[PDB]
């Protein structure tokens, strides 16, 4: 019976045993993380079958198994869609999270808690196919807030430490922020196609008008950390260095991009969105690459990288051409992984030291490392013919020969050379010049996990490009006619960015020393955007939250208004009327007047 | 962390502590040794040019102008220790750090494992409570009248006492508890 | 417990109605309610004429 | 119906007659079995409702609130079996009796079939709370909020009596069948104006509406566990019920008499969940979380449509389950360190780790993680308020971020961090206090799995 | 198969090209169902047929429930409870009948969509007007009658749009 | 030996009897509403030849 | 949780359905439109007489 569907609902199915398993008397034992993994790269090889029918036939479905409840007119069901997009992401993220599992088995050998982290791990891996294959708005918001709510939990693992709580809920607060817009979507497209699943939304939209869009786009902005809500993936590096390898740079924060990918036929007929998209998308990546140059810990210049990089993703959409987007995501994945690892090799080999200030030449002392660091830098940096290439190379083309706003093409550009220099900066600080790191030498990568890890990857990025290049149907028209000079834009300012970083990062050895400029504190400090928007917007919430909502209406006036004046009323008034002498003089003269009020008032009206 | 504060940093102590920083900011912006090493050497050298100002007036004016080109000067991104207090592992381990009192609680069958240990725990726990009435009358006799003036401690003085107050401070958890 | 007693049971008695208290609750407590009721019902104003035109694109609006 | 009824009104001498150290296993065994018969309940059609006699009906709305009723009494009995502890066994027998007398007032109230006989068993509710508050609650402010219960409560319901009085005397009938099959539309005048006021400020009050929610933080703070669960579970939704009953007859008044209490329940939904950040007292930040979702129940109620009624269902179910469960929670650690300061005990992560998780679930069921009842109910109000007006998804939306933070904000503050050095008689967890977390946690997923059980008639 | 009625949801004929093999290099994806079909494809057949000979010694049926037609809410008398009660239930199933049209004509939208791929937009405007035309019907019908509705205020709204229907028909006769 | 277990745990048969006698209390409510039986337009049948009344 | 999980089709949801199949079927067959703007019957309707 067509074994596609199948074999797509085994793939998610079986990495779900472990979970049910994470009671019995396996996850007690030390060998939970080897089964863990090795249930991951079963579940890879497993999925790789559909993708060969795919390349083959082009053969697509959705299954709508489970019928979960129907209101008047909508009918909910459990649906996966089992397109293009699903069957080769998959593989991609199962092969990324099957290396980065055998990683972990390595980095986080001392933890006492590595099988909940395993567990965790796997949690995270199922939230993101749901989100992935999810063919409803539902659906794809169960998988958007798993993969947020597993985030936060990984983020805090060492919950005893203050600015990883910290960073959690930070994560959490933008997150909030982005799924405003995907309520905003799911409750326009309710209300105006009766559908939550894509079919219908695709059928009933021809010209989509601007608010759900504008939803999406909300969504998406929140979820790859866009310039507006972009300060919590840099301080996601508080957590371990698989999380950050894994879920902060290159299978989790592409969801957002992702989710405009998926409604790319509503996308494709709005101008107005597809340029808000476009000038976000330069806007971020510029930035983004400006602060990278001038970091000093090294995850956070692979962080500001992944963040510059999802930028370009998004102006990749702004541009309509959504496939290459996600062939980007794939060609992505592999690399910035890569690079993740083999810092986090680096960290684990000079005592947890992230510092790049205190690395110093391990060009020679971690021959291994090196190689593969240098060849995922060449492979961020679109070398030819290499897997970065088969994708940013052809964006960059398609930026040039396109009719768009020009200072995003200014600004892609711009980050597209500044990315050669933040790479150029890593790899001069840490593996070049003479030793800053401690004298107790204790440099060490001969461990086969690690190794058959990174080599596993290595190999995916020196190869993946090509083969997935040629191995999918053509989805867009080609550029055929170009000017030279334009052909030749992305390697002449990758050029010119590795020139002029290598010349200012040679000036270092100078002896001379001078106080550094405006324009330095800037990219050193983040625009100083962390520093004003996490302290102004919070006292004043906080702040009013206590004075006015807390105290001045909810513990003075209202209770002023109602309780505190029918009691002082009441009280007032039986003091009035209790309080008498006791003398029968006064009181019966109150009688008389009573009696002569009352036969003028009501006795002489009859 | 370990030492009584005072109530107040005399002038040798703020001059000190503001060369040790500029010296890290210094070596935060020169990230080279060799280079380091020459400017560490102009630091000191310029440092050591007004050790001999017997006016403490003009002493205190030069190190209010060196704390300013100091704050001027520093680099918004220096390099911090990993376990000290902004470091990347400042508080990592601190979820792993459990009570000895814990160990109270548990049941006879957790308890029936450890045997030795449990049973040096006792002896340890013997101890304490023979020598905290002795402490508390230590601390009685060596207070003057109007309370105690630092949060310095006195140390054991007799023939076989205890420093008061030792329970706390000996029975850390570790600094890799688990 | 001096902390969580100020923030929680010594605040009304020690309130006095003055110019400054006043106005900050009659500002804080009555100018949001109007504001939103303003916004809302001009919103639902604008919905209802154009409604009654028939010309607001109701198509495939089954749910509400 | 009686085949509920009686076995309550026999839970009562059954109490009674007990041997001293019986009671807690009795009461509970025989509890659950009434959950357990109540269950049947749920076999509802899709026309009508189910007519038992000519007093009582069961209908898809009040079905899932009498098995929440039924199912919350033996986990307050084990949840007050702790501190009674050292109390005598008449006092206990008498505790029993007042929350035996509450299950049996509330069951006949969800199921009346007259508007008279609802207020009659609405107001007979009144009684056991208060002597439930005022005579085991800890602290001397106890009596103050029995005060602050009790007449919040009547000046909202002395109206409405003298409204239904009147309605009996001009259509000739309260029974809620005849009521709506022959309704007929409300006018616009000075009386009718109202007349609409006395038939809805009653449920207004008992939600409760922003403005008229001082007695809830005082109540539900000062009362003791089980007060605290039945208050913020069951007694809460009797407004809701009540209001969902009553706007059969007010068409088409409300279509302008609801914009007040539509924005106060707007901008005080905001303001009570910006309350939550600046609170230290643990059981106040949950009582004003009880405020804010009660406040999108008003709105759903008030914007009257068919997807509006079935999130407020699902609503009041979902809250009922997390906040009872929030409660719960909360009076472990105050039993350990008799304190309700949020701060002063911390670090609880490393102590109590299963705890944790509890706290954990309870946290995340609260800020309405899909695909939960909770966010079934919230997603399903919002879209309709977002028919009735476009404008609505900035303060829905406002109110999205808002909660999370405050509920994340309560665990970071009791299961993380370091715990208190000083503080040294924490326990471990006994089997009572997690049977008494799991059998609140797992009936909400048991929900999730068949969601149209809560949806009600709509 | 023969579960559902094949004109309530219709399909096209499923034309499928045969295979056309231009290398000499052998196929994974032949290889790889051949063992799907010999691993996983019989022990699934033979557990379904084991089942179904377990069934077929047990044969029994249920029926569909027959309801006959009762005056409607028109020919009922202003107080009469009883024909009022049985109209607002014969009304009442009425309204969820219509429903679930409504949600077969979705259903068939929505396959179309899936089925036709990248033509979807041309191929499926049959599906598309007949939902057009069945929305319209019913948002007519069954629309803004909000919670509390009843058959009453549904022949309220009808006989509201008669009446504007009427005046306006007259007024363009006059013209 | 029986009388001690019986004062005992003579409370426990209570509630059971409380809801039999509910459900009897339910039929002979069941009993008094007749007045449509067999009567509806909707549900209006003619007798089986040996059946005397349609529901209880 | 296994006695609600099973408990009987009172809300009629499979019968609706197929009615609603039977109503499609015949309709389609016949050339009919699927559903009619009125759900009453005009001729039993009257309306009143004078509308100026
Ligand atoms: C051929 C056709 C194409 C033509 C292209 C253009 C032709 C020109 C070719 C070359 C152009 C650029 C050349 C390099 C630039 C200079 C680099 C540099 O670092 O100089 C040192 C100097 C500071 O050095 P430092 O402080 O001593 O370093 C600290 C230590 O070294 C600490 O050391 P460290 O170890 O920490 O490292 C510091 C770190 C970084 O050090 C820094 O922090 C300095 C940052 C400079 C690099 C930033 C470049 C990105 C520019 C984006 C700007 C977007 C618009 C922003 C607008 C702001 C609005 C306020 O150094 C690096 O890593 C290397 C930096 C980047 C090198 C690679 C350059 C590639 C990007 C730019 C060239 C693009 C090439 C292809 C173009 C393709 C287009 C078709 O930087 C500057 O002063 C110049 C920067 C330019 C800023 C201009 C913005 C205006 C400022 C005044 C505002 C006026 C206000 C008026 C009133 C308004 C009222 C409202
Ligand atoms: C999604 C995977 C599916 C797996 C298939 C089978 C799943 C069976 C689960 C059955 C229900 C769980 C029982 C609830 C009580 C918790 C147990 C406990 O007390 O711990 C003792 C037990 C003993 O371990 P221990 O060594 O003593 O350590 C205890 C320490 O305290 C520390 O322990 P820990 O550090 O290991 O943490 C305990 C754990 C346990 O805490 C929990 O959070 C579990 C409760 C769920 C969250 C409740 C609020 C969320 C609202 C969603 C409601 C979903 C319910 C669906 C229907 C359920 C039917 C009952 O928390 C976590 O590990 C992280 C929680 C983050 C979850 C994020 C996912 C959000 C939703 C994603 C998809 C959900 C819908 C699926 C279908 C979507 C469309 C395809 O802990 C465990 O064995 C591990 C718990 C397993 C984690 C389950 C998480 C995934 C399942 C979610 C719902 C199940 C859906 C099944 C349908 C098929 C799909
Ligand atoms: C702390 C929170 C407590 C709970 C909140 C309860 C909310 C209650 C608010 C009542 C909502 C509206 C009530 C009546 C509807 C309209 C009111 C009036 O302002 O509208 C105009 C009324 O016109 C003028 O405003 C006349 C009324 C002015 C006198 C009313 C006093 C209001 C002053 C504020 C006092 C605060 C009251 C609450 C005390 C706590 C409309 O013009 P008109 O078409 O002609 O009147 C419609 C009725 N007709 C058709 C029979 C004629
Ligand atoms: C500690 C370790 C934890 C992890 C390990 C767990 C190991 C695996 C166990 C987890 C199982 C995963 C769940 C996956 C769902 C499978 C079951 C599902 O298919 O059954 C549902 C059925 O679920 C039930 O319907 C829902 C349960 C009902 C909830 C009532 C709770 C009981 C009352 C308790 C007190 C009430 C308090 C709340 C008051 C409102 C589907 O219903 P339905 O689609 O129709 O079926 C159609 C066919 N039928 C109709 C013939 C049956
Ligand atoms: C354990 C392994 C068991 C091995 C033996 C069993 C092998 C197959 C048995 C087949 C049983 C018959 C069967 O499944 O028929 C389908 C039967 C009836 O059809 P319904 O769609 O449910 O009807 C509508 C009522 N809701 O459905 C079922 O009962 C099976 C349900 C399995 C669903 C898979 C799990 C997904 C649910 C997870 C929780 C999801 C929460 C909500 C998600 C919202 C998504 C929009
Ligand atoms: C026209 C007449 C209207 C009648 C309205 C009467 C409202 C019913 C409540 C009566 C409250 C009486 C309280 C009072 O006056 O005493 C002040 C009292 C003094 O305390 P004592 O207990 O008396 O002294 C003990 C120590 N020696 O001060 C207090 O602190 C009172 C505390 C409890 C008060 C609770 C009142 C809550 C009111 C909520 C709103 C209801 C108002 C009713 C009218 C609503 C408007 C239509
Ligand atoms: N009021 C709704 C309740 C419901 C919701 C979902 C269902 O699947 C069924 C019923 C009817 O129709």
């Amino acid at each position: 019976m067509n074994p596609f569907a199948s074999l797509t609902l085994t793939t998610l199915t079986i990495l779900t045993i472990p979970i049910m398993m994470s009671n019995s008397n396996i996850y007690k034992t030390n060998l939970y993380p080897n089964y863990v993994k090795t249930t991951v790269s079963y579940a890879f090889t497993l999925s790789l079958v559909p993708l060969l029918m795919f390349m083959h036939t082009g053969q697509e479905m959705i299954i709508s198994n489970w019928h979960w409840m129907t209101l008047q007119t909508v009918e909910l069901s459990l649906s996966f869609k089992m397109d293009y997009f699903s069957v080769m992401f998959i593989p991609v993220a199962l092969f990324v999270t099957w290396s980065i599992m055998e990683f972990s088995m390595w980095y986080m050998h001392s933890d006492p808690f590595i099988n909940r982290f395993f567990k965790y791990l796997l949690l995270f891996l199922i939230t993101m196919m749901i989100l992935v294959t999810a063919n409803n708005l539902f659906q794809l918001f169960i998988g958007w807030e798993g993969v947020g709510i597993m985030s936060f939990l990984l983020i805090g693992w060492w919950h005893g430490r203050t600015d990883a709580n910290t960073a959690a809920l930070q994560a959490i607060l933008y997150n909030r922020i982005g799924d405003i817009g995907f309520v905003l979507s799911m409750a326009w497209f309710l209300t105006h196609s009766n559908a939550w699943d894509l079919q219908q939304i695709f059928m009933l939209n021809n010209e989509c008008p601007n608010m759900p869009l504008i939803g999406l786009l909300l969504a998406a902005a929140g979820k790859s950390a866009q310039f507006g809500l972009h300060p919590w993936l840099p301080s996601a590096m508080e957590g371990p260095t698989p999380v950050s390898a894994l879920l902060h740079s290159s299978t989790m924060v592409v969801a957002g991009v992702f989710l405009l990918i998926r409604f790319y036929p509503l996308m494709e007929t709005n101008k107005l969105v597809q340029t808000m998209t476009l000038c976000l998308g330069a806007i971020t990546t510029l930035f983004t690459a400006l602060c990278a140059i001038t970091q000093n810990d090294i995850k956070k210049i692979v962080a500001f990288s992944t963040s510059s990089q999802l930028g370009l993703m998004m102006v990749t959409i702004g541009i309509n051409q959504p496939h290459l987007a996600f062939l980007h995501i794939c060609m992505h994945a592999f690399f910035k992984a890569m690079l993740f690892m083999c810092s986090g090799s680096i960290i684990h080999s000079l005592n947890d030291e992230q510092d790049i200030r205190k690395m110093g030449g391990l060009y020679k002392a971690m021959p291994f490392t090196t190689t593969a660091l240098i060849i995922g830098s060449l492979a961020l940096t679109g070398m030819p013919y290499l897997t970065g290439f088969y994708s940013k190379d052809l964006i960059i083309e398609a930026v040039n020969m396109s009719y768009t706003n020009a200072w995003a093409l200014l600004m892609t550009l711009i980050a597209t050379s500044l990315t050669a220099a933040y790479s150029t900066r890593i790899i001069f600080f840490a593996f070049l010049g003479k030793p800053r790191f401690p004298p107790l030498v204790l440099i060490n990568e001969n461990n086969p996990l690690l190794i058959n890890s990174i080599k596993r990857l290595l190999i995916g990025s020196i190869f993946a490009g090509f083969i997935i290049s040629n191995n999918i149907p053509p989805m867009t028209v080609p550029n055929t006619t170009m000017p030279l000079y334009m052909k030749m834009t992305a390697l002449i300012v990758t050029i010119m960015g590795f020139m002029l970083a290598l010349e200012l990062n040679n000036t270092t050895y100078y002896l001379k020393f001078k106080y550094p400029s405006q324009t330095y504190k800037f990219s050193n400090m983040l625009g100083y955007y962390p520093s004003i928007m996490h302290r102004l917007p919070t006292y004043h919430n906080l702040s009013m939250s206590q004075k006015s909502a807390s105290s001045l209406l909810d513990l003075i006036w209202l209770e002023t208004i109602l309780p505190k004046t029918t009691s002082f009323i009441q009280m007032k008034m039986s003091i009035m009327v209790s309080n008498q002498k006791g003398l029968i003089k006064l009181y019966f003269l109150s009688f008389l007047i009573t009696i002569m009020i009352s036969m003028t008032l009501f006795n002489y009206h009859e | 962390a370990f030492s009584a504060p005072a109530a107040y940093l005399t002038h040798q102590q703020k001059v000190l502590r503001l060369y040790k920083r500029a010296l890290r900011h210094l070596e935060s912006w020169c990230v080279h040794r060799d280079k380091y090493r020459y400017f560490a050497c102009l630091m000191r050298a310029r440092f050591d040019e007004h050790k001999n100002e017997k006016d403490m007036v003009k002493a205190t004016q030069l190190l209010r102008q060196a704390e300013e080109e100091f704050w001027y000067g520093q680099h918004p991104q220096p390099y911090i220790f990993p376990e000290s207090p902004g470091g990347t592992s400042y508080e990592r381990y601190e979820c792993y750090k459990v009570p000895e009192w814990c160990l109270d609680d548990w049941h006879p069958s957790e308890k029936a494992m450890y045997p030795d240990y449990f049973a040096k725990r006792e002896q340890w726990k013997r101890l304490r409570r023979e020598s905290w009435e002795r402490e508390v009358k230590q601390l009685q006799e060596e207070t003057p009248p109007g309370g105690p003036r630092t949060e310095a401690l006195p140390p054991a003085r007799k023939e076989g006492d205890l420093p008061p107050l030792w329970w706390h401070i000996v029975t850390r958890p570790r600094e890799r508890p688990m | 417990i001096r902390w969580t007693y100020a923030r929680s049971a010594n605040i009304y008695p020690n309130f006095r109605p003055t110019p400054k208290t006043s106005l900050l609750g009659a500002l804080f407590g009555i100018g949001p309610l109007f504001f939103w009721y303003y916004v809302f019902k001009t919103d639902r104003d604008k919905k209802e004429k154009l409604i009654q035109e028939g010309k607001l694109d109701q198509t495939f609006n089954i749910s509400y | 119906m009686l085949k509920i009824i009686i076995p309550t009104t026999m839970l009562l001498p059954m109490t009674w007659m007990s041997k001293h150290n019986m009671i807690w296993i009795n009461a509970t065994v025989h509890s659950l079995l009434i959950s357990l018969i109540s269950l049947s309940l749920l076999n509802q059609l899709g026309e009508n409702s189910l007519n038992f006699s000519l007093t009582f009906f069961s209908d898809s709305l009040s079905a899932p609130l009498l098995v929440l009723t039924t199912w919350l009494l033996p986990l307050m009995l084990m949840a007050s079996q702790s501190h009674l502890s050292k109390e005598t066994t008449t006092r206990k027998k008498l505790y029993i009796t007042m929350l035996i007398l509450l299950q049996l007032f509330l069951i006949m109230t969800f199921t009346a079939t007259e508007l008279i006989l609802f207020y009659i068993l609405f107001e007979a509710t009144l009684v056991p709370t208060l002597i439930i508050i005022t005579r085991w609650g800890n602290q001397t402010e106890r009596l103050n909020a029995g005060l602050y219960f009790l007449f919040y409560t009547l000046a909202g319901s002395l109206p409405l009596l003298v409204a239904l009085v009147y309605i009996q005397n001009t259509t000739g009938s309260l029974n809620f069948l005849i009521i709506h099959y022959w309704s007929h539309p409300l006018s616009n005048s000075w009386s009718n104006i109202f007349m609409w006021l006395a038939c809805i400020m009653a449920f207004m009050v008992k939600m409760p509406l922003y403005g008229l929610h001082l007695w809830l933080p005082k109540a539900h703070v000062e009362a003791p566990i089980a007060g605290s669960m039945v208050l913020a579970a069951v007694l809460l939704k009797l407004g809701g019920y009540g209001m969902m009953r009553i706007t059969t007859i007010l068409n088409p008044l409300t279509n302008y008499m609801a914009y007040p209490f539509l924005m106060l329940s707007m901008w005080g939904m905001i303001m009570t969940s910006s309350i939550c950040l600046r609170q230290t007292d643990l059981k106040s930040l949950i009582a004003y979380s009880s405020v804010s979702h009660m406040a999108l129940v008003i709105v759903a109620i008030m914007i009257q449509t068919p997807w509006s009624f079935m999130g407020a269902t699902a609503l009041m179910i979902a809250h009922g389950l997390t906040s009872s469960m929030l409660f719960c929670l909360a009076n472990t650690n105050y039993e350990r360190v008799h304190s309700r300061t949020m701060i002063l005990a911390r670090g609880l992560q490393t102590l109590l780790p299963l705890m944790a998780t509890w706290w954990l679930v309870a946290s995340l069921t609260n800020l309405a993680l899909p695909p939960s009842i909770n966010l079934i109910g919230e997603l399903f109000i919002i879209t309709a308020s977002f028919s009735w007006s476009n404008i609505t998804i900035i303060l829905m939306g406002m109110n999205m971020m808002i909660t999370a933070l405050y509920s994340l904000y309560m665990l970071i503050t009791t299961q993380r961090g370091k715990y208190t050095h000083h503080i040294n008689n924490i326990k471990p967890s006994f089997t009572r206090e997690n049977a008494l977390m799991a059998l609140h946690i797992l009936p909400l997923l048991l929900l999730t799995l068949n969601p149209k059980m809560i949806l009600g008639p709509l | 198969p023969d579960s559902w009625d094949k004109d309530v949801y219709p399909e096209p004929p499923r034309r499928t090209p045969a295979p056309a093999p231009q290398t000499s290099l052998p196929n994974p994806v032949t290889y790889l169902t051949k063992i799907f079909d010999l691993l996983v494809d019989r022990p699934v057949t033979l557990a379904r047929e084991f089942i179904e000979q377990q069934h077929a010694k047990n044969r029994y049926y249920y029926y569909h429930r027959e309801f006959r037609r009762v005056p409607d809410i028109t020919e009922c008398e202003e107080k009469d409870i009883l024909c009022m009660f049985e109209a607002e239930m014969q009304w009442r199933r009425d309204y969820k009948v219509d429903q679930e049209i409504v949600n077969i004509i979705q259903e068939r939208l929505k396959a179309c969509q899936q089925r036709e791929g990248e033509s979807y937009r041309q191929n499926c405007a049959k599906e598309l007007e007949q939902f057009t035309q069945v929305s319209k019907a019913f948002q007519d019908r069954y629309s803004d009658l909000g919670a509390h509705y009843s058959a009453r205020k549904c022949l309220a709204k009808q006989k509201q749009r008669m009446l504007a229907e009427r005046k306006a028909a007259k007024e363009a006769a006059a013209a | 030996n029986v009388l001690q277990i019986v004062r005992d745990h003579w409370v426990h048969i209570l509630v059971p009897v409380g809801f039999v006698f509910g459900c009897y209390l339910d039929r002979r409510s069941d009993e008094k509403l007749t007045a449509f039986r067999n009567k509806s337009l909707l549900f209006k049948r003619e007798l089986r030849p040996n059946e005397e009344v349609t529901w209880k | 949780s296994t006695f609600v999980a099973y408990l009987p089709d009172y809300r009629m949801q499979e019968w609706a359905r197929r009615e609603a199949e039977r109503l499609v079927k015949y309709r389609e067959a016949n050339g009919l439109p699927l559903m009619e703007s009125n759900c009453f019957d005009p001729n039993k309707i009257q309306l009143p007489e004078d509308e100026d």
